[PDB]
RNA sequence: GAAGCCAGAGGAAACUCUGGUGGAGGCUCGCUGACGUGCAAGAUCGUCAAAUCUGAGCAUGGGGGCGAAAG
């Protein structure tokens, strides 16, 4: 009770063929211009650079392991050996492999065989600002002719357009009722609950009391 | 014979994919080429034979497509199995949408590729093309009609709910139960809006070398970091799911009970009871006051609804966590025990009384009532700390309105009052006293406030007429109701 | 109503803004006519069309 | 058939002339008077394809038991563990014939 | 239920109303009598709805005069008043039986005075 | 003196008793406060601090309030 508490060499594929009828004989054998090509590595380099910087956080490994992945990533489907100049051996003690197979459970059972979401607190200011009536719609038109206007971002390299993106943010200011409308639009439905806002209270609480406790 | 010579050929291909699967890749394909015979026979085993090979060959992870020796063995071998599994869930989806109607001997390819359908659902869901398996399943589900298909894909949902801990496979299961219920306009089953009830989110020595004994070491330190990482993004993602989960969820409660299908809100009123701790705390108070405005709307069949609000708001304060926020968050029960106050004699004169392991969802009238009562008179908090006017005032009524409502009926409503006598005693002892009566004012029986009827001015005796009342079950109830008055 | 201002605490409008129209005191929403014009100020991608 | 399979070996054990043990199913092989080999699932694989290797070359016939080395020497009346055995003669019994 | 089969229910709660009076045993017609009351025909806009309006103002009154002497009758009659003064008030706003509402009125102002009558005993 | 082992006697067994072997232990010997729960007129349960000694080297943490945490 206690005792239950680069392949090898097989006999299985071989029986019963004219295989090992060869092998069983014992004769001796052995074994004897627009740039698209460049701008692939270039895109490349790139993506193997963002993946090993984006990894030395632990936070990011751990959630790259557990993300899936899209089927809208998916789609595109559907929608010499050198010779020599020269009854079965495995037993089963009882075709039956369909025999077998078809005596598994499975078989027995059967029978009869465009959306604009307001996400940064910028374009809450715009939308603040243009709902009231503080700036027009002739305002608004007339103030995008500036110097990020008019610069192309289409046939443009992944490379140059995020270190452009980094650096090109312009310097408007934002309202604080824009920055209060972002955070409670984007607030989670069980973000504040009874029970974790009633435990939040209790930690404080307990938190003020050894306090008095170090005091004493 | 024809049918014979494919059952080797079955048993050829699936065997040695189980016994070595990456030395033969078009053995998947192979398994395609063998199911178009128009023989009826072979299109059955092959379907079930399909569903053998997948889930035995298939990982435990997600492969993602090429793009772009033995690295290319594994990845025509890992590409094949793709290929395979997304013709075998076409091949499955337009088998379930074939005519059902067939001879008697068995059932026809239908049932068999729904079984195939609830079977992978519980086995594969982590492997890709999910979507495509809970759609075979949504679409039944959307059929309105009660069939043995119905019913299988209802089991493999819920199997779905209960076992899912990391949640994408749920969330993929509501977000389609929920565009189906809109888009065929809220005309379900309502054993499907029960499926939301099943969510489960929201609820001896190996000898080693140095290099070995270094290398095992560094390992142990990586992990160890990575548990840490894994235990934080996993609690994360576990919020961030429950969170989009609980708007899909409660959108489609909401829209039901503005669209006021009568089935469907007897069920959304059970999902709402259970599940509003999780939400927000601000919006606790909303759907103690949504409650008010559909009660308002009935009061404009009609008994069922509000005393289906009614029970519904005194299972929100049920609970644990917001009967301790009744000072917090202003939850006054009052419009609720007013309105069941003002709906007794009503109650009493409409005949639908009794039409033949949940709260709400109860069918028959006069055990939602019993349930009212239940909470009004015999709270599970502060059962001694109940004001005894507002005992005295449904003491009174209830008595009055078991004169007049059928046998069953009226037999409940003298155990519950008999319940009253033996948890409350002399808060209501004086009511069949009429020594004991009060002087300070008359007893008004039409009155709109449980306060204003001054209950403790008038005497019980309906025991007089229920006595003679022909069911000795009702005459029974007196003689024990009684019988605990001379306790007291 | 209670239950249609309940369901715009969950999915809440496109045109959403938080703030109260002085005309009427019901809350003030942005047309599509006006979220396609924060679109193309933000992005800056074409300032005017034709 | 566990049962059966069982049923001839208890009766070849006690009846025949059987060898029982690594070395001694080795030494078997290499007289080639073996009739058959058994194989216990659990024997290491290097043990398990020497063993194989040698009978290919000897032409006796083997069979890879189903049960582990325990479950085949309680197969055998026996009490300790019995990964490979072989059988010199068939005794009384049908073990060859099938 | 509904008005097809009207004429069975009113000789089969004749049936229990005979029971009622010969042994002393309570018999609950309140409900069912004041259903076929409020059914669609009455509340809908002629001889057979004075017919069946004119019989239902007696079978309202002999269940009412067997324990009109028992002590309880001020609760045992106050759901039945209050039901039509429900009545009272849509037929102030249905049909144009001034005759069948007349005859109502006084039954309503009979259950009153009795329960009056016997609150001073 | 714990499992475990040896021997003898009961019991169909499991176990029981005796005599020994063995030498595990949040066991002993030398010279209480702060809270929480409470569904009553406070009972009952749970959390926290008091954390092998020592030479030579070394790193980090500290206040308040707000907030669900992130900040």
């Amino acid at each position: 009770q206690m005792h239950m508490t680069g392949a090898f060499f097989r006999l299985k594929e071989i029986d019963q063929t004219d295989a090992l009828r060869r092998i069983a004989k014992g004769k001796m054998a052995m074994l004897t211009e627009d740039g698209d090509q460049l701008e692939r590595e270039l895109d490349a380099m790139y993506e193997h650079y963002k993946e090993r910087k984006a990894s030395q956080d632990a936070k990011y490994r751990a959630k790259r392991a557990r993300q899936e992945v899209d089927d809208e990533e998916w789609e595109g489907l559907s929608a010499r050996l050198e010779e020599d100049s020269s009854k079965p051996l495995i037993k089963d003690l009882s075709s039956k492999r369909a025999r077998g197979f078809f005596s598994q459970d499975v078989f027995q059972k059967i029978p009869g065989l465009p959306n604009i979401d307001i996400i940064t607190a910028e374009a809450m200011t715009l939308a603040h600002q243009l709902a009231t009536g503080e700036k027009t719609k002739a305002d608004l038109i007339d103030e995008g002719y500036n110097k990020y206007a008019f610069k192309q971002k289409e046939g443009l390299p992944d490379w140059f357009l995020e270190d452009e993106a980094k650096h090109d943010k312009p310097i408007k200011p934002i309202t604080k009722e824009a920055a209060q409308a972002i955070k409670e639009k984007l607030r989670a439905l069980n973000a504040r609950p009874i029970k974790k806002v009633a435990e939040a209270r209790a930690r404080r609480k307990l938190r003020q009391a050894k306090k008095l406790e170090k005091l004493k | 014979e024809q049918i014979r010579q494919a059952q080797e050929e079955l048993a050829k291909i699936a065997t040695q994919l189980n016994e070595n699967p990456e030395e033969y890749p078009g053995h998947f394909k192979a398994l395609a080429r063998i199911g178009e015979t128009p023989i009826l026979a072979i299109q059955k085993l092959c379907i079930v034979t399909q569903m053998a090979v997948y889930k035995d060959v298939i990982p435990g992870y997600r492969i993602r497509p090429l793009g772009e020796k033995e690295v290319k063995r594994l990845r025509t071998y890992e590409q094949a199995l793709v290929a395979g599994y997304h013709g075998y869930l076409k091949t499955l989806a337009t088998y379930a949408a074939s005519s059902i109607p067939e001879d008697r001997k068995g059932e026809p390819i239908s049932s068999i590729a729904f079984t195939c359908a609830c079977e992978l659902v519980n086995a594969v869901p982590h492997f890709n093309f999910r979507g495509d398996l809970l759609r075979i399943l949504v679409k039944k589900l959307s059929t309105r009609k009660i069939d043995r298909d119905f019913v299988k894909c209802r089991e493999a949902l819920e199997k779905l709910f209960q076992d899912d801990e990391e949640g994408n496979a749920s969330q993929e299961a509501v977000s389609l139960l929920s565009k189906m219920m809109k888009a065929r306009e809220y005309r379900v089953d309502e054993s499907v809006l029960n499926l939301f009830l099943h969510l489960r989110l929201l609820s001896k020595w190996e000898f080693r070398t140095k290099k070995q004994r270094k290398l095992l070491k560094a390992e142990k330190e990586a992990q160890k970091v990575m548990e840490q990482a894994d235990a934080t993004v996993s609690h994360e993602e576990r919020e961030r799911i429950q969170s989009e989960i609980l708007k899909m969820v409660f959108a489609t409660y909401f829209r039901i009970l503005k669209a006021r299908v009568p089935h469907l809100m007897g069920a959304v009123l059970e999902g709402l009871a259970k599940y509003a701790h999780l939400i927000n705390q601000d919006f606790f108070g909303d759907l103690l006051e949504a409650l008010k405005d559909l009660i308002r709307d009935t009061d404009r069949d009609t008994s069922r609804e509000s005393l289906l609000c009614t029970v519904t708001a005194f299972a929100l304060l049920e609970g644990q966590d917001a009967h301790n926020a009744r000072s917090d968050l202003h939850l006054d029960l009052s419009f609720f025990i007013t309105n069941l106050y003002r709906s007794l004699l009503s109650l009493s004169l409409n005949p639908d009384l009794e039409l033949g392991n949940n709260k709400i969802n109860l069918q028959t009238t006069t055990v939602l009532l019993l349930r009212c009562l239940t909470s009004v008179l015999l709270p599970p908090w502060n059962i001694r700390s109940v004001p005894p006017i507002r005992l005295a005032a449904f003491c009174k009524q209830l008595m009055t309105l078991a004169l007049q409502v059928p046998e069953k009926s009226s037999q409940a409503i003298l155990g519950l009052l008999q319940d009253v006598v033996h948890t409350h005693g002399r808060k209501v002892a004086a009511l069949w006293n009429t020594e004991e009566r009060k002087g300070d004012g008359t007893y008004k029986p039409l009155s709109e406030t449980v306060e204003g009827s001054n209950p403790f001015t008038t005497t019980i005796w309906e025991g007089e007429l229920l006595r003679k009342h022909y069911c000795p079950k009702v005459r029974e109830g007196l003689k024990a109701m009684e019988k605990e008055l001379r306790s007291i | 109503d209670a239950l249609q201002n309940l369901l715009d605490s969950i999915e809440v409008p496109e045109g959403w803004t938080g703030l109260t129209d002085p005309n009427t005191g019901k809350p003030l929403n942005l047309s599509r006519d006006e979220l396609e014009l924060i679109r193309k100020v933000q992005q800056g991608l074409i300032p005017d069309d034709v | 058939e566990a049962q059966s399979i069982g049923a001839k070996l208890a009766l070849v054990i006690k009846s025949g002339k059987v060898v029982l043990g690594y070395r001694s199913t080795l030494k078997a092989l290499r007289s080639g008077k073996a009739k058959l080999i058994l194989i216990a699932a659990n024997t290491p694989p290097l043990r398990k394809s020497e063993l194989e290797y040698y009978s290919m070359m000897s032409k006796t016939p083997v069979h890879h038991y189903s049960g582990t080395n325990i479950e085949l020497g309680t197969a055998c009346g026996k009490l300790f563990r019995c990964s490979t055995m072989a059988i010199l003669d068939a005794g009384d019994s049908d073990i060859l014939a099938d | 239920p509904t008005a097809i089969y009207f004429p069975l229910r009113f000789h089969l709660i004749r049936s229990l109303l005979r029971l009622s009076r010969a042994t002393d045993t309570y018999i609950p017609l309140a409900s069912a009598l004041l259903e076929v009351l409020q059914s669609a025909e009455m509340k809908k806009p002629r001889v057979y709805q004075d017919g069946v309006g004119e019989q239902v103002v007696e079978l309202l009154s002999e269940f009412f005069v067997l324990w009109s002497r028992n002590i309880a009758f001020p609760e045992f009659a106050l759901p039945t008043i209050v039901a039509l003064k429900r009545w009272m008030k849509e037929m102030r706003k249905g049909n144009k039986n001034a005759k069948l509402g007349s005859s109502l009125v006084v039954l309503v102002q009979k259950l009153e005075m009795n329960a009056k009558f016997i609150e001073e005993r």
